[PDB]
RNA sequence: GUAAGAAUAAGGAUCGGCUAACUCCGUGCCAGCAGCCGCGGUAAUACGGAGGAUCCAAGCGUUAUCCGGAAUCACUGGGUUUAAAGGGUCCGUAGGCGGUUUAGUAAGUCAGUGGUGAAAGCCCAUCGCUCAACGGUGGAACGGCCAUUGAUACUGCUGA
RNA sequence: UAGCUAGUUGGUAAGGUAACGGCUUACCAAGGCCACGAUGGGUAGGGGUCCUGAGAGGGAGAUCCCCCACACUGGUACUG
């Protein structure tokens, strides 16, 4: 399933615009609710800190707790940095790459364009948002819905995107020092090892 | 006695705790081999094999720093005991002090260290370990 | 160091019985560390919580200790008792995380360790477990230190 | 009579057979003697992985192939090689 | 041939006609505490002329079953 | 202690006696009630808790506690015991599922509807 | 592949501490709640209802049976003065342990080789189902056992 | 649960079974097991495996595969 709800609320309950720094991030930036607008609780537990740091990443991309735990224990099979490979495989998702390529300016629109047979991956059309893009994939756009109204309206360090043929040539898997995200993976690892 | 090796280790441990200089342990082939290994590894200053006894003595000089003495022998214990003998091939050797300590292993060639025997790919019996 | 950050481990309310009634009082334990090399714990006793915490951090600012944390964590495995508690610290990796208890986690995050496994097979008193962690952390000597103490080059301690 | 037959081991909808020599009095996908080859009729070429070093050995020892077995061992060899005396 | 099994034991009692019983001791490691335990087992061997007596050290070999609970024979008497 | 003592007689592991025993290790058990009455807690609570003597299908007489308010529970009714003791009534070690075969649910309940067997309004 | 149409589709648990989330109204030790501490005797963040908040999500809670936390049967990895724990004290059978040196065998121990340790299953790597589940292939593993060839430092046996 | 076994323990000759063998019979001797648990009672098909656990361990033996036992409750033989 998906969230399918207010995104400004999710941005306010975390204090960080993860769906685009735009309207409503200011103008009562404090968390929502009749008791969040007032002086919140001062003492915040480390469990609350770790849980919210996990939920920030779980909400930014649109992953459920089940799939997030599956991906975490999948990435934990790598002998390297567990949080690093976790974030790498979370960024390697198809909808995330489509969102980073400029199309679908939000991930909520990425996981509505990728789930409509509007985008192709290495030839055959792949309409699975959770598709794991391995380094060295070729993402194109279906010629039927190539000249749409929203695609051209909406149109990184590792994505080589070409606007003439809707290219993007996903290669050179990025690292934590390159992926811009305000999340701490060590806290997520400690929470899942709790 | 019940374990001359345990007594040999206990005398050294007690002297280190009491801040002594020399020890006058009784002698035997195994104790001499352990003393040679310890002197080669650099845990004792010197050793002398004193004659004129029916068994013989071993006079060992304990090593401390020239300032903030801090004896280099912090924990010297046994793994194999006369009530339970523990052997291991050249795959189950201990990891004493995460590679910073030594583990004496009596091998088919002779008395070696846990790291000096894994290169030769021989097993044997772990006698003791020193930090 | 200079950029010292504090962390309150536990605040416990005590009481002394007198002829009139109950004489309350607050005690606080605060561990302050530079997050890189130095850390120190302190105890503060007062009547107000803020005054107790202030006295605790002011007393913990003194007697700071230096701890070797080779690479990103402890160099080897070590045990520390200090009476009731019994803490056992083991290094894991460069990306594992701090798997510690309630009061050991604060000390290991204030000293500057980022990947270690600590098991507290003992009591659950914040007064004693912090000192047990300190006793287990001060007995750690790095490879250079053991090599200098032995007198052997830093290759025979490895081979 | 030891026979050379097929064992189904694929998934529902897409079969995948093991060409194996087994006794006739055993279940289809159960006990066998020695795996010989592999048959995949999911592509147009109908891929096979016959082992002519043991196929002819079993045929000499007294194996008895079935229709599909002797049709797989036909266009992969070991039959025109088992005939040569 | 195939070199059938062979054991070495100590004669325990000779009170039967043309047959002896020996005991064999082995040191096997404990499955939990790793301490070597001395376990015993008594075999029944075949004797022809009733030569060995109690307290000897014999060597028996496994053969076809010559009788119920009797599948060994003495071949290599060593010490008396 | 001694390795020889452990080799002779090892460590004795206990069986960890169970909690709910009179239900034959089943999640729920059908039963018929014989006496529906009210009892008092021990201390310092003060109430009138509703309990029923239920005879399970395996020939076991137990005391079950009726949760919530509103029920019929006549002198003979088919109930479904599930388990879960209470720290107020000495002897009552079981609970009755609300919403079972013959027992009633609850009316006017809107918060905890999964429990107490209440349909969605 | 073609043609209308956001149309045909979101609920459960929790909000005193453990543990993530607080305000009001009604009852006044009653009705009730409860995994432990325990709450309600008329200003209840703990009972019922309303609003808001948190978690999970085509699922959510309870029960029943297991492992972990439990170092709470401890070989790894606990104790016996006062918290449960030294037999009332000796002798001694079976058993357990063994001062120094030396010669022999190699039973334990260590190393190599051959056979076996079915297939399936777990893990790793790679391919086909649009991904995954699933399936194919390969390796590792199966900590074990039998035969044989060596080493003799330590334990066992024989002799001095 | 401290004694159990009387064809029971070993042998000598026959009858035998696909095949050795107290498998059976005739004769001689009193042997055989047992505290390293016989005997007796309760429970239970066994394994590859599944769950959990850092590991050592602990708890079960559905579905897939191998071995064993049974076919209303018991006994017996024929064909092959």
């Amino acid at each position: 399933a998906r969230y399918t709800g207010p995104k400004t609320k999710i941005a306010r309950k975390f204090g960080e615009a993860i769906f685009g720094d735009d309207k409503s991030f200011e103008k009562r930036n404090y968390p929502p609710g009749q008791h969040g607008m007032a002086k919140k609780r001062g003492k915040k537990s480390e469990y609350a800190v770790q849980l919210m740091e996990k939920q920030k990443a779980k909400y930014s991309y649109g992953i459920l707790e089940k799939q997030f735990r599956n991906l975490f224990e999948k990435a934990s099979a790598t002998k390297g940095v567990t949080g690093e490979v976790l974030l790498q495989l979370c960024e390697a998702r198809l909808d995330n790459v489509v969102f980073r390529m400029g199309i679908a300016p939000s991930r909520r629109g990425a996981r509505q364009i990728v789930s409509h047979r509007h985008i192709t991956v290495n030839g055959e059309v792949v309409n699975i948002p959770s598709y794991h893009l391995k380094p060295g994939d070729k993402v194109a756009v279906r010629e039927k819905s190539k000249s749409l109204e929203a695609i051209e309206r909406s149109l990184y360090e590792w994505i080589t995107w070409n606007n003439d043929l809707k290219e993007g040539t996903f290669v050179s898997v990025p690292a934590r020092l390159q992926i811009p995200e305000n999340i701490k993976e060590q806290l997520i690892v400690e929470l899942y090892n709790k | 006695y019940t374990d001359p090796i345990a007594d040999y280790l206990t005398r050294v441990r007690n002297a280190v705790a009491a801040n002594h200089k020399v020890v006058e342990i009784p002698a035997s082939n195994l104790k001499k081999e352990i003393t040679k290994i310890l002197f080669d590894q650099g845990y004792i200053l010197s050793y002398k094999f004193e004659q004129n006894t029916v068994q013989g003595s071993i006079k060992i000089a304990l090593k401390y720093d020239k300032d903030t003495k801090e004896p280099v022998i912090k924990d010297i214990q046994r793994i194999s005991k006369p009530g339970l003998r523990k052997y291991a091939g050249a795959a189950k050797l201990p990891r004493i002090l995460n590679g910073l300590g030594i583990a004496i292993v009596s091998t088919s060639k002779g008395l070696m260290t846990g790291k000096q025997a894994k290169q030769l790919n021989v097993g044997g019996e772990v006698i003791c370990y020193v930090y | 160091g200079l950029e010292l950050k504090d962390r309150l481990v536990s605040v416990n309310r005590v009481t002394k019985v007198t002829k009139g009634g109950r004489a309350f009082g607050f005690s606080a334990i605060v561990v302050v560390g530079d997050e890189n090399g130095v850390v120190g714990h302190g105890l503060g006793k007062s009547k107000d919580v803020s005054e107790a915490i202030a006295k605790a951090v002011e007393d913990a600012k003194k007697n700071l200790v230096r701890i070797p944390l080779n690479g990103q964590s402890v160099p080897h495995e070590q045990k520390g008792k200090f009476g009731g508690a019994r803490v056992f610290l083991i290094p894991a990796s460069h990306g594992t995380g701090v798997i510690a208890g309630g009061a050991v986690r604060s000390v290991l995050e204030s000293v500057g360790i980022h990947d270690v496994l600590s098991k507290s097979q003992g009591s659950s008193n914040p007064h004693n477990v912090v000192k047990a962690t300190f006793d287990a952390l001060l007995q750690m000597r790095s490879a250079h230190t053991v090599a200098k103490q032995r007198g052997v080059s830093l290759e025979k301690v490895f081979k | 009579s030891v026979k050379i037959r097929l064992q189904r081991h694929g998934k529902k909808g897409k079969p995948f057979y093991w060409v194996v020599a087994a006794d006739a009095r055993s279940k289809r996908d159960g006990k066998y003697l020695e795996k010989i080859g592999t048959y995949n009729p999911n592509t147009n070429p109908a891929t096979v992985e016959l082992n002519l070093d043991s196929i002819v050995k079993w045929l000499h020892q007294g194996a008895q192939p079935t229709d599909t077995a002797r049709a797989i061992l036909s266009y992969k060899g070991a039959l025109l090689k088992h005939h040569l005396d | 041939r195939n070199l059938r099994k062979e054991r070495i034991g100590v004669v325990t009692s000779n009170k039967m006609d043309k047959s002896i019983v020996i005991s064999e001791v082995r040191k096997v490691k404990h499955p939990l505490y790793g301490k070597f335990v001395l376990k015993t087992k008594k075999y029944v061997a075949h004797d022809e002329t009733n030569d060995c007596n109690i307290g000897d050290t014999v060597r028996i070999s496994e053969t076809r079953p010559l009788s119920k609970t009797k599948c060994w024979r003495l071949v290599e008497i060593l010490e008396r | 202690p001694t390795i020889q003592q452990l080799v002779r007689t090892g460590r004795t592991q206990i069986t960890k006696k169970s909690k709910s025993v009179a239900l034959d290790s089943c999640p729920q058990r059908r039963g018929v009630c014989t006496r529906v009455y009210t009892t008092t807690p021990k201390k310092p609570n003060s109430a009138m808790r509703k309990v029923a003597r239920v005879r399970l299908t395996n020939g076991n007489e137990v005391n079950a506690y009726i949760p919530g308010e509103g029920h019929n529970l006549q002198e003979h009714s088919i109930v479904l015991v599930r388990g879960g003791r209470v720290k107020d009534l000495p002897g009552v070690r079981y609970h009755i599922v609300r919403g079972a075969l013959d027992t009633s649910g609850v009316a006017g309940r809107t918060q905890r509807r999964s429990k107490y067997g209440a349909k969605r309004p």
